[PDB]
């Protein structure tokens, strides 16, 4: 008969898919406390032992760089204000556990090793690893339910999302009036405050403005 | 076509290092034909899956169709002054050159892309299965970014 | 027959000058079919694109 | 600073990294070693090593024959084909003495299979020479044509369906003055000499393939040789992997541990390359006659027909040659049938010299090669001879302070020799060398080495301090066999399992093999997982299934479900592996007997098993 | 043309103290040694010597404001301590196409802590296995090798 | 014609009248900016950023004229067509001015060569998008063409 282990150290028993599902279950179940910790003293949150299994799934070669990207993105989300997005926070939080290092890559997707094969979770939008149905407000992780999300007392419901592109702020729908669709690699040459019509992915164009300031991490 | 459209540095082709024992001009002519055919395809609307190049002199010469010896029974060619058995002669010796060492050196370097994608398998329950999965994953993470995989896929 | 030989002609891009070690290149015909702008410590420098 | 993989051995003992030195682990794409000049050189070397053998003229095939047996004993280390009949018989007698009754039991346990095998047993095998069409053909069609021709010529006893009956039919047909071949209507009359030369042909695309009249006798003699080897311990055939691995350890333990501390032991590894040159069919006939002493005469005749026929074997000469004129840019091909009388100016120095050497043998476009053997027909008999030579090394036979033992498998050999002093070791190795030379066993001194006991190799089973490193097999194809979803899955999973069991395939390598298997299977059959983003026509309906099912793991991989196979669970059928997880409605739909699609391997009779158009 | 005439032409009838960029392209030098350049040059900030036929940079003056030094398409080989001490403020360097044997000769460039970019191309050193990472280890201050950083990203100005 | 050839035609027209263009820029920049012939170039440049480009190039030219001894013909030729729109004030220091080319954003680096504007100093030859454009009338680095 089915036996369940909800502890923080029994997760790496049922399989990598179970590890992912249970990490996201733990994140969603402690949504209030995790939100408060992230807002106030996120450094301790990034040192939480409850995220140790995830650090195993993320490849060693690309865990510090992933962590640095996540830390910079979350610092931007904190310092911009007015553009909260809970789904993104839950989706992207666990990757920051490692001792980040400075990097220039702009990760459009992060890899998690499950059963040898490496699945990919996109920083923006839905992914097979992480799906979020806003019509029913339900989070599905590899087809296995992980919980339910309730929007917190912070949100931007009119476009801008500052935690998708490092050093950039996305301004919602595309505008043909601005410069035609750019490339993520080319974005490294835009000047401070410049605007473009970058092609983020899939088949949708998103207008982005280069942050004038700079978000720092420890 | 899309990959080609990303470049704009096209010049007029010219031969810098020619094929000493071969046909140099026809290589240039067939390259020009390739470019012109690609432009013609661009001018089309209902492009089929693949396009076959029209038979041209330069195309045949570069391929070797017009340089291929014909077929005839030994009775009708026995009386030929220079009719000899195929050149089953040992190739001439060649000294060691340092470029192969560099070839291997660069083949052993670490690339920056995921060249090989592999499907999934079942879970591991036996400790030996754990050891096997550990070994396989370590090796794969090691070599999945090596140029050798790039050559393999190419 | 499985051993029947099909003849093809292959054109491959490259950025290596074949006048450095020409002996390595004996079966190939080298054309210069363009120029590429590459970023270096002194800006975008133009270098030949060989085929 | 510059890569150098060989330097790995500077700290790792070589035996550990032996796989480093196996460049291919597969079937190369060039196929170097087949043609006409190779046959020329083979015949020339075979007749050269018998230089001093007596020459004679055959009476039936009308071709010369060379008999080197009992010739002058060799005086130099070069290969010698002068095998003495008396020495071979003495060695066989000593082998019988050390293993009493062995030949008797072999004979009496093989008589039944000699009297039991059916004609269809000849269908299984490699390519066969079709005397009717004069070209290598599949065994089954060759058998059909042979029975048709013999039926036309009024030789229908083989209709009984017994292999011995067909062999008697072949004997009668060979005794006939001439026969008719009807091809489709073209009629060809082959005289006695023509048919005889055709039947004793050895086609060369086991490099050499004999005809059909010699298949059954070869099979019987090889069966006896296998039966004799089974009782023999030193024989390296027909055991598999684990037993072969244990053989080396057992031999080393026997030779070393029992020996005194004072005694010194050494081991020599040697390769008997080009092993068929110095062994003659006549010596094999002698050993066969010795084996079946005091036995029914019909069995003796059946068993002795094979070497008798092979001693008059005729070797075909490739497909021919290709000439080219660069001046006129012309190419032409000449057959081997016209190589007997043709100018030698076309060819080069070595080729013309070989043609000069082999000119006086070509009979009807087919050289005559009495001495020497051809690869892969009488291997077990060669192993028997080798084990006899080894058995002649016991302390009782040697009558000397030293002694020796080892293993032989007809392609490689290893010999452990121990003696109280270094001079004793030298004497032992020298005596073994001379004794094996007398029988015609040739040890290549340029591909053999001696070292203190403990480290050696045999048939690629590299041995170091009790550890074996079997590398005698190549990796098979992990792909779609092209029958149907369930059939391909079952056969391939069984293939990987079997390779794991015996061929010594690592677990992790098996896991990657299964991974590539799943990749290739999904790509070929276009049955991708529902979660994956790949796109194709079949993905539409497949996608629907992924939505309908309440249990993703229940679906078959061919139906888009996950692959749950692993090392632990490989033998179970795929359909049975997902029996319970499959939803009840899915189970009912899948295995409906009334489906319109349906009017070895272990698999279930699902709807996914159909016959391709 | 020759060195000195080229330098005089570039100066544009001006004193050798108000030049922020000097272009010496397709010039020539006697005995493969630098000539003409002297201590008077103290405002130069972007130098360039291409196809100049210099055997080695052994007569370079103390251009303390030298930041973007280029020695490309030449045959310079030997010690680089002269570059280390005479111009300790180099930031961008280019040695593409030069004649350099191995890292034992490129070691002295580690002294300059401001070298944000070092360019090498068609050299002997680049043939060595893991050349990029070994050079990065030898020059930690470096951030963009051959116009690429330690993570293979193009280096915008 | 298309944008690809329109760019080359504009650069050719600019370089044919180089003397008059230079005199106007040195004396009457405004009328040069309002020249009719520059109309199609600005059509390619997006209508949401032409003002910023024009302002940036205009202030760059102001700085250029304010300073002396740093004359650079290539930069002026490259950046002249962008100064033909209402110059809305801006402060961001541009480095790549977008140039629409058949639904493909092509940028121009202000400093150094670019694929859309390639000038070789060794041969003193200018080409745009690979296509031939022309050459400059100079040889010594002093502002003369008598050699």
């Amino acid at each position: 008969l089915t036996i369940t282990y909800s502890s923080s150290m029994m997760w790496e028993i049922n399989g990598p898919e179970s590890v992912l599902v249970n990490t996201y279950q733990w994140i969603i179940r402690n949504w209030e406390n995790v939100k408060i910790q992230w807002s106030q003293d996120p450094t301790m949150l990034y040192n939480k032992m409850e995220f140790e299994p995830f650090q195993s799934l993320v490849p060693k070669a690309a865990r510090g760089q992933y962590s640095g990207f996540v830390r910079v993105l979350f610092q931007q989300m904190r310092d911009v204000l007015g553009t909260f997005d809970t789904v993104q926070i839950i989706k992207l939080l666990p990757f920051a556990a490692a001792p980040p290092e400075q990097s220039r890559m702009q990760f459009s997707s992060l890899t998690v090793n499950v059963r040898g094969s490496g699945m990919r979770i996109v920083v923006r939008g839905n992914s097979p690893v992480f799906n979020y149905n806003k019509a029913t407000k339900r989070l599905t992780v590899l087809g296995k339910d992980a919980g339910a999300l309730m929007e917190d007392p912070d949100e931007g419901t009119a476009g801008v999302e500052s935690a998708v592109l490092r050093g950039f702020l996305i301004l919602g729908k595309e505008n043909k009036r601005y410069g035609p669709a750019l490339s993520i690699n080319e974005l490294s040459n835009l000047a401070k405050g410049e605007k473009a019509n970058v092609l983020i992915g899939q088949g949708d164009v998103v207008l982005v403005m280069k942050r004038k300031r700079d978000s720092s991490i420890l | 076509i899309k990959c080609m459209k990303t470049f704009f540095g096209w010049k007029e082709p010219n031969i810098i290092k020619p094929h000493e024992k071969g046909i140099n001009p026809n290589y240039l002519l067939t390259w020009k034909q390739v470019l012109a055919e690609l432009q013609d395809i661009k001018n089309e609307e209902k492009i089929p899956r693949t396009k076959n190049m029209k038979k041209t002199s330069q195309l045949k010469w570069a391929l070797g169709e017009n340089m291929a010896p014909e077929k005839v029974d030994f009775e009708d060619c026995k009386d030929v002054n220079d009719l000899k058995q195929y050149d089953s002669d040992e190739p001439e010796p060649r000294s060691l050159a340092c470029w192969i060492q560099s070839e291997f050196n660069k083949a052993c370097e670490l690339t920056d892309s995921s060249w090989v994608e592999l499907d999934e398998i079942g879970e591991d329950v036996a400790p030996i299965e754990h050891i096997a999965s550990m070994r396989r994953n370590y090796f794969t993470a090691e070599v999945s970014h090596c140029r050798a995989t790039e050559y393999i896929m190419k | 027959n499985d051993t029947d030989v099909v003849n093809f002609v292959s054109m491959e891009f490259s950025l290596t000058d074949p006048r450095l070690e020409p002996h390595k290149w004996e079966k190939y015909c080298v054309l210069e079919i363009g120029d590429m702008l590459l970023r270096t410590a002194v800006g975008q420098v133009s270098r030949p694109m060989f085929l | 600073m510059d890569v150098n993989p060989t330097l790995l051995f500077l700290k790792v003992p070589v035996q550990n990294a032996i796989s480093t030195t196996f460049p291919y682990t597969g079937d190369p794409p060039y196929s170097h070693g087949t043609g006409t000049g190779y046959t020329m050189d083979t015949v020339n070397r075979t007749h050269k090593y018998s230089e001093k053998g007596k020459w004679t003229t055959n009476t039936e095939t009308g071709a010369p024959q060379l008999n080197p047996i009992d010739g002058p004993l060799p005086e130099d280390n070069e290969p010698s084909g002068y095998a003495q009949t008396d020495c071979v018989l003495e060695a066989m007698a000593f082998l019988e003495e050390s293993h009493p009754g062995i030949f008797e039991n072999s004979c009496l346990e093989t008589m039944e299979i000699v009297q039991q095998t059916r004609v269809d047993k000849l269908t299984q095998g490699r390519q066969t020479y079709d005397w009717t069409l004069n070209r290598n053909q599949p065994a089954a069609t060759a058998l059909a044509n042979t029975i048709e021709v013999f039926r036309s010529n009024g030789l229908t006893a083989n209709e009984s369906g017994r292999l011995i009956d067909f062999l008697k039919d072949v004997m009668d047909s060979m005794d006939k003055e001439e026969m008719e071949i009807t091809t489709h209507k073209k009629k060809q009359r082959l005289n006695k000499r023509s048919y005889l030369i055709r039947a004793l042909t050895l086609n060369t695309m086991a490099i050499a393939t004999p005809g059909m009249q010699i298949r059954g006798f070869v099979y019987f003699v090889e069966a006896l040789a296998r039966s004799i080897c089974e009782k023999l311990e030193q024989s390296g055939l027909p055991v598999g992997g684990n037993e072969k691995k244990a053989k080396l350890a057992n031999v080393v333990r026997k030779m070393m541990t029992n020996s005194q501390d004072t005694e010194l032991s050494f081991t020599i590894t040697g390769d008997n390359t080009k092993w068929n040159e110095n062994q003659n069919p006549r010596m094999f006939l002698a050993m066969i006659t010795y084996i079946t002493r005091n036995q029914p005469e019909w069995f003796r005749n059946v068993l002795s027909i094979a070497p008798i026929m092979f001693s008059n074997k005729m070797a075909r000469l490739g497909k021919g040659y290709m000439f080219e004129s660069k001046s006129m840019k012309l190419r032409t091909q000449v057959p081997a049938e016209m190589l007997a009388n043709i100018d030698l100016k076309y060819f080069n120095k070595s080729t013309r010299e070989k043609i000069e050497k082999i000119r006086p043998l070509l009979i009807d476009g087919t050289a005559s090669l009495s001495p020497g053997m051809m690869m892969g027909m009488f291997n077990m008999l060669s192993t028997v001879l080798g084990v006899s030579i080894l058995n002649l090394g016991q302390k009782k036979y040697t009558k000397t302070t030293y002694w020796w033992d080892g293993l032989q498998s007809s392609d490689d050999f290893a010999l452990i020799v121990n003696a109280p002093n270094h001079e004793g070791i030298q004497a032992g190795v020298d005596r073994f060398y001379r004794t094996c030379k007398l029988v015609g066993i040739n040890m290549s001194k340029k591909k053999s080495y001696i070292n203190r006991t403990g480290t050696f190799e045999f048939t690629s089973f590299f041995y170091r301090y009790g550890f074996v490193a079997n590398f005698s097999m190549e990796l098979p194809s992990f792909g779609v066999s092209g029958i149907n979803e369930s059939a391909d899955m079952s056969v391939g999973v069984t293939v990987i399992k079997n390779n794991m069991i015996n061929n010594d395939l690592g677990p992790a390598t098996a896991q990657m093999a299964l991974q590539l298997f799943i990749k290739d299977y999904r790509y070929t059959y276009r049955c991708h997982r529902g979660d994956t983003q790949i796109q194709t026509r079949r993905a539409f309906e497949l996608g629907k299934l992924w939505e309908q099912t309440r249990s993703k793991a229940g679906l078959l991989v061919s139906d888009g479900g996950p692959n749950l196979y692993n090392i632990r669970n490989l033998h179970i059928p795929e359909v049975c592996l997902k029996w319970e997880l499959m939803d009840e409605d899915y189970q009912g739909r899948l295995c409906n007997p009334m489906n319109p699609f349906v009017s070895e391997y272990d698999a279930v009779a699902t709807t996914h098993s159909w016959i391709p158009k | 043309m020759e060195m000195g005439r080229r330098i005089h032409l570039e100066l544009r009838n001006r004193t050798p103290s108000d030049v922020k960029e000097l272009v010496l392209d397709n010039s020539r030098s006697n005995e493969g040694k630098l000539e003409g350049l002297t201590d008077e040059f103290e405002e130069l900030e972007f130098l360039s010597t291409i196809n100049v036929g210099l055997t080695s940079i052994a007569n370079l003056p103390k251009l303390n404001k030298l930041k973007k030094l280029e020695l490309s398409d030449n045959r310079v080989s030997g010690g680089l301590e002269v570059l280390a001490e005479k111009c300790p403020n180099l930031t961008h360097l280019n040695l593409s196409g030069n004649k350099i044997k191995d890292l034992s000769t490129i070691e002295p460039l580690k002294k300059l802590e401001n070298l944000k970019s070092l360019d090498l191309f068609n050299c002997e050193v680049t043939n060595l296995n893991d050349y990029r990472e070994n050079v990065f280890k030898l020059l930690p201050q470096l951030t963009y090798l051959d116009g690429y950083d330690r993570d293979d990203k193009e280096a915008p100005d």
